[PDB]
Parts: C-alpha cells; structure tokens; sequence
C-alpha cells in the first residue's frame, strides 16, 4: 500500500524503486521521482526499496521557458 | 542614493525587510539573465523595476509575430529586431537610471563563464536542456547562486539552486504550446526569488516548486544532491 | 479568424485546450480590468498578448515615478499621464488587433453596472475595500463571473467568484466594509495580477478548473495554501 | 484538547466556541476570516461553532492592496 501519483495502489514488499517502475511500464527517461516529498535521486532507483505508506511522484522534466 | 532613486523606490523601500541598506543591496549588484522570451522577459522588467543596479540580457534570436502572446516585453513594431536590443530600449524607457547590458549571441563556452563570473546570480529563462545543463555547470564552478525555472502548456517548475550546493545542482535531478501566464507566473517568481537572494532576504532555497495552472496547485519537494554528480559531486 | 490571427495565437492554438475554438471564444470576448497598476497591467498585457477580444480598462489615475516599480506597462515617458489612456496606447502597440477601451474613471453606481454588465467576466484590481464591495455586488446582482485578487508586502490573495455562487460570493468572505498606503514587492502583486489573467483565460475558453476557493500567497516562505470558500447564510449580497 | 493554531501546536479547553477562543487568545475579529480545516467558516458563525480537538485553524487578515 502506497500513494503513486496521489492515488493509491497495492505493490509488494521488499521491491526497489526501478523494480516499482519496471512493473507500471512507465518511462524512465526525462523523468524524475519523488517519495514523501523529498527526490530520489535517479542513481538510487537501482536500490532504493519502497517501503509501505509511501507517497510516490512521478513526473517529467518540462526544459520549455 | 539620491533623490530620484528613492521616490522611484519607495514603496519597496517602505517594506523593513528591504528599506534603505536592501534597496542600495539591489542597486550594488548585477544579474544576468540568459533567454529573453516568455521567462526572461517579465523577470526582467520586474527586476528594473526593482533597482537591481545591472542587468545583462543575453538572448541570439529576434521578435517574431507569434512571440507577442507571451513574450510582454515587446510588441508588433518590434519585429525583426534582436531581442535583446529590444529589450534593452524598452527597459531604459521603464527605467533609465540603471545598467543595461546586451548580449545578442547564444552564451556558451569561455563567454558564458565571463559573464557568471561576473553576475551576483544567474536566471537561466533558455528553452532546451543542453543549454539549461551548460549555464548549470558555468554557475556552480563559479559558485554562483541559479534560478531556473520552465513553463510549458499549464505546467511550470522553478527551483533556487544556490552555493554550497547542499540540495544538488540541475543535473543531479536531471541526468505543444504554453499559455501566456503560465511561463509568465514562473519567470515572475524568478524575479521575485533574484530580489529576496540580492536583498539578504531569508527564504527557502533547495526545493523544486510545481505549477499545474489547470488543477491551479502547487507542490513542493525536496531536491537532493546525487552522490554520482559530474558537475557538483566532487 | 484571420491569418495574422492564426499566427499570433499560434503558441496557445497549438494547446488541445484551446485549439481553434478556444481561441475563437477568447476574441469573442470581453473583460473588465478594473485598476491599472501592479495587479492589472501584468494581467491586462497577458490578455491583450492572450487575443481576448474586448479589454475594457478602467482607472482613475495618472503615472507616477513611484508607479514603475510594479506597474509594468508603463514607463518614465508616461508619468503624469492618464493610466487608462497609456495602457490603452501600449498595449494596442503589442495588439492592434484588438478592441481597447479606455474608461479614465472611478466606475461606480451606473457606470459601473453598464461596465459589469457588458463584460463576459470582471477582473477587480483595485486598492480599497469599498470599491472591493461594490464591484462584488454588481457581480453577484448582474450574474458576472468576478475574479479578484489582492498583494501587499510579500503576501497575496485571490478568488474566482462565479454564479450560481455555490460558495458565496466575496462580502460572505469580508463582510467589512473598511481595513481595521504600505510597501509592496513588484513580483509579488505581479504573479497575483498574471493569475488573475490565467483564470480568465481559463474561464473564457471552456476550461475546467477550480472556482470558490481562496488562494493565499506567501512570497517570503515561498509557499501557497488554498481554502475552500463557504456561503454566509445571512449574507447581504447573494443571500438571494 | 490540542490543536493546530496558524500551523503551530497549542492547547485549549475544550467545548469553546470560535469566538471564544478568539477571545482568550486576545484576537481582533473585525478585517479577519478563519479556516478550519481548510474550509472558510464564515464570521457569523463564530458565536456558535465549536472548536473540536485536532481542528487546524487559520486566523488571516484581508489585504485589500493592488
Ligand atoms: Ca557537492
Ligand atoms: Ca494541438
Ligand atoms: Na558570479
Ligand atoms: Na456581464
Ligand atoms: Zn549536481
Ligand atoms: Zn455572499
């Protein structure tokens, strides 16, 4: 149990954070993620294991100006 | 400062966070603003206004018809003409008793360095991630603080990026059209983040700020510094 | 619309949002900006820059030095001249195209009605709580959306107000009449004044988006709250 | 019991009213809204709303400047 984009979701324990991504299909590129409101560096995703209550953001770099 | 620079002033001279020693602050310091379109064009004429003693304007492309939606500095005689001479007329006009430096090129390599070198701190306002990643790799090995903010459709981002560097930099968080007030909302906040930086004002700074002008919410997040950063790592 | 228009509106008819018909509705229209200064000139040049079809400006007073600090469309040229008149003459230099009218006047009683009336939605930029009440008031009894917003010293304030008025209208938020001339920071009543264009947009497109919530700006932390408005019962105004 | 007062934690009794709680805090009404919970609750309602524990309240002045 966790908040992806604001909106619950069930996952599964002990899974990292590009395990999560993997599973949703979600493009990884330009993108970035935040838990609980802090980013997660892209680097960390690899070993970054979602923990049960998790709020998760996913969202995508915007370079217009 | 003398007598027309403190009516001009005045009514943020009256504000006890900036007064007196913030304004003269301002009137002693430069910023450089790379784009002049959408973002860099309300940051720049607030930041006139405000009195921040030298503005650099740096944009290499000229007015076209379809910039006017958004791009409030300018209007249909200007077009044709390099924006950032524009821009430097239209500013004077609005305020003659500052500094105002034009730079009609695409700032990259040794000159873009001289000029964040020289610059008290730097709005990034370009349009396309290489340049965003090369103004962030100039600011922090010259230690310059970065406001750098991007608008497209109704979303907006803007984050304050400012030496130690404690948050990380732009490329630790990255290794159609756009609605007028929206890039505009965001470029208005860069002006608002210059002031409060140049003023000694205390305020966040590490935080990545979200816009959705539709659902008309923001968010908040925490950047974070990533060990592996090639540009503020180490 | 025309060529010149397809081209000019390009960037906003790329959007699915507006597109083609969006952008029809946005020159079929006509907005009321009532007050030229920090709030209004940002949000009366994203209108005009936005092709609303009809701006209507309304403002009693003259440019002064102290004035550019916050109030972008004007400049050193302008002092002492008429703030309806030089709005309405820069900004047909940004937009020819459209219609610009100048009403050099403190709109009140008939005048004011006849303004709210003819506009498809009113923006309140004005500086006092009197005025504030009597702009709401001929809203609410003309059936007029009304979005309004406030900004002083590093804080702001704005609504959206639209019939049936679910949530109440601004007097079930203020019922005061009178606060209980102080600095303000340029970008701070600016990105409350281009909001406040961002809703009309909105509003005048098709849009869907929130209304009848208070949005409060601290520009010194950096952060915004919002708060859902509520009707008052006893309410003078849209008490009905 | 506790509350949360313009994002700071305090306690007060409970079964108080708005304004009585405005009262005890020496809080001038006139030129004020409050929110509770996020949620305006009109001025005319303070005489008889109760502040429950746990409640969030948001006491702000209107500013009228622009
Ligand atoms: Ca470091
Ligand atoms: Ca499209
Ligand atoms: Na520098
Ligand atoms: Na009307
Ligand atoms: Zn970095
Ligand atoms: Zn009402």
């Amino acid at each position: 149990q966790i908040l992806f984009n604001d909106q619950a979701m069930q996952c599964a324990a002990g899974q990292t954070v590009h395990e999560l991504l993997e599973q949703l299909d979600q493009r990884q590129a330009g993108a970035a993620l935040a838990i609980n409101q802090q980013i997660v560096p892209r680097e960390q995703w690899a070993q970054h294991i979602v923990q049960d209550g998790d709020q998760i953001l996913l969202f995508q770099v915007i370079a217009g100006g | 400062m003398n007598d027309r620079d403190f009516m001009r002033y005045s009514r943020q001279i009256l504000l006890d966070d900036i007064a007196l020693d913030g304004q003269q602050k301002l009137l002693d310091s430069q910023v450089l603003i790379i784009g002049l379109g959408g973002l860099g064009t309300p940051a720049a004429l607030y930041l006139a206004g405000a009195g921040v003693g030298t503005l650099v304007l740096a944009d290499d492309d000229d007015v076209h018809l379809s910039n006017l939606q958004r791009q409030i500095l300018f209007t249909t005689e200007d077009i044709d003409r390099p924006k950032s001479q524009v821009s430097q007329q239209r500013l004077t006009q609005l305020n003659p008793d500052i500094q105002l430096t034009a730079l009609q090129q695409r700032l990259t390599g040794e000159a873009l360095k001289d000029a964040v070198a020289r610059a008290d701190v730097v709005l990034d306002c370009t349009d396309n991630m290489a340049t965003r990643q090369e103004i962030n790799a100039a600011c922090v090995a010259l230690n310059t603080p970065l406001i750098t903010a991007s608008a497209v459709g109704f979303g907006g981002q803007l984050m304050v990026l400012t030496p130690p560097w404690e948050q990380g930099c732009y490329r630790c968080l990255w290794p159609a059209g756009v609605v007028g007030p929206v890039v505009g909302v965001m470029g208005t906040l860069q002006a608002l983040e210059a002031i409060k930086l140049l003023s000694g004002i205390e305020t966040p700074a590490g935080e990545l700020r979200l816009f959705d002008g539709k659902s008309s919410q923001w968010r908040s997040l925490a950047l974070r510094r990533a060990s592996g950063c090639p540009v503020c790592g180490g």
